[PDB]
């Protein structure tokens, strides 16, 4: 699971 | 290279771009629009940002793969192969870092100076400190932390006026924060900071949820998501 | 470009362009190590091959999206967009026929004439099938027939060489034999010819599978799924 | 489901 941005 | 098509054949082409998933082409089309000089409108930022970040998001992938390669043929133990690796992931870096210099340059000539508006002035602040994050993600020299700074000083300016002007629901305003959380995480190893932001954020939207439409806030609702995935990632 | 990088570079390279995703890259690197001259390994041509799907399968991926816009806005009672959309799909078009030219181009100087072994040649003229067949699929004007031709001639001497030379269950014959079944179908409006083919082909690799070793024919067991899926799929 | 290649 790599962190999340957007 | 874009100077002899009309501007509004430039965003419908950007549209087809993305729909047929060609970014690059996607990118050179908006490039060419906001070199028209005129102001972006809403559908139009997002145009800009999504051919952009998903230019830049494979060539980070990229890079990311090679780095990782480079580490590891750098080891206890591991044996030289040359510097072929090196050289192709310099190459990779560099043409990532030309495309965030573009970036940065469209949006200090002119998306930020005039841009008033709220929503357009934080959107463009936002992208301003994710284009110095990515030059960040790959800097190892000098000016590492001048880089740093100017995504801090970004992701700031664009803080403040979010939380003044728009509601803690707006996804421009989320996914700023979320973007602002992985900067304190993994680039100004503060960790604390990132979880305490990215808790925040959630909270305050989760309260101000009883005052939306829907399904007028699927933006929002996704981006509480990936809030959610981080703070479980990170906790 | 690649004419002052070493041969041995420019094959590792390919294969950190390949596990990075960065498809144009790992083609420019091959096609630089295809001009060194040398005969190419089964596993350089395997790069080479890969390297060239992945980006004609983009192009046509993206012609595809852009092809069925275009013939929806041409239809009755959808309204003129103007001549952004055919634009725009043929400078997809061009893009994607000047990558088949290159191809085929290293494919005739000097991959086919110093091809002596079956398998590599095989190999080599199902690639010049292939990228004939991507051509005829855009293909709308005087020449479409001399296209058609052209892969069906490299495929039909391909599967002369493939059946004389190979056993049923090479996986370099079973995908020549997938793809001139492709071909049959929906480029020579000839189904029933593609589905005895593919059909064939499939039973005469079941038959033969008493003489493999496994796990070392999961190319050849993929390939007679891919049979089976268009089996499916066509009858 | 989009027919097979290779
Ligand atoms: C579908 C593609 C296009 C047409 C490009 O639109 C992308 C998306 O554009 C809008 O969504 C934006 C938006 C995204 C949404 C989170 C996507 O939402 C869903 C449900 O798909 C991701 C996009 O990258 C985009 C444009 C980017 C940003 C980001 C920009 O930073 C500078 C800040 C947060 C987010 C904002 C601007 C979102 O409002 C829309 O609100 C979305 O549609 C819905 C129903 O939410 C649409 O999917
Ligand atoms: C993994 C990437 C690289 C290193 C590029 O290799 C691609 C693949 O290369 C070989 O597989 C070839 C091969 C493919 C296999 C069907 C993949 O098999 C599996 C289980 O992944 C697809 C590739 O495109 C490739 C190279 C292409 C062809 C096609 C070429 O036409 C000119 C004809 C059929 C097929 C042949 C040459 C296959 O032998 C190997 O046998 C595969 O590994 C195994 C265990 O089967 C490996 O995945
Ligand atoms: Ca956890
Ligand atoms: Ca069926
Ligand atoms: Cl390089
Ligand atoms: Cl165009
Ligand atoms: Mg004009
Ligand atoms: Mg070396
Ligand atoms: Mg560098
Ligand atoms: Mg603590
Ligand atoms: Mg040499
Ligand atoms: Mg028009
Ligand atoms: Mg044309
Ligand atoms: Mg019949």
């Amino acid at each position: 699971k790599r962190r999340k941005s957007v | 290279a874009m100077g002899s098509m009309e501007r509004a054949s430039l965003i419908q082409k950007a549209k087809l771009a993305e729909q047929a998933e060609r970014y690059e082409d996607m990118a050179a089309f908006m490039k060419g629009a906001v070199e028209k000089g005129e102001e972006l409108s809403c559908e139009e930022r997002n145009l800009l940002s999504v051919a952009y970040k998903n230019v830049v998001g494979g060539q980070r992938a990229a890079w990311r793969v090679l780095s990782s390669i480079e580490q590891k043929s750098n080891e206890e133990g591991s044996e030289e192969k040359g510097p072929e690796v090196r050289e192709y992931r310099e190459k990779v870096e560099t043409e990532l870092q030309g495309v965030c210099d573009t970036v940065l340059g469209l949006l200090d000539s002119h998306l930020i100076k005039e841009a008033g508006d709220a929503e357009s002035r934080v959107f463009y602040l936002k992208m301003k400190g994710d284009y110095y994050r990515y030059l960040a993600e790959v800097a190892t020299g000098d000016d590492k932390k001048r880089i740093i700074d100017s995504a801090r000083s970004a992701y700031q300016e664009a803080m403040d006026i979010s939380k003044k002007e728009m509601p803690p629901t707006n996804p421009i305003r989320l996914g700023l924060a979320l973007n602002f959380s992985v900067f304190h995480y993994e680039i100004a190893n503060s960790p604390e900071e990132a979880i305490s932001l990215a808790k925040t954020t959630f909270d305050e939207a989760m309260a101000d949820l009883h005052t939306l439409s829907e399904d007028s806030y699927k933006d929002s609702t996704l981006i509480m998501q990936l809030l959610r995935d981080n703070l479980t990632l990170w906790t």
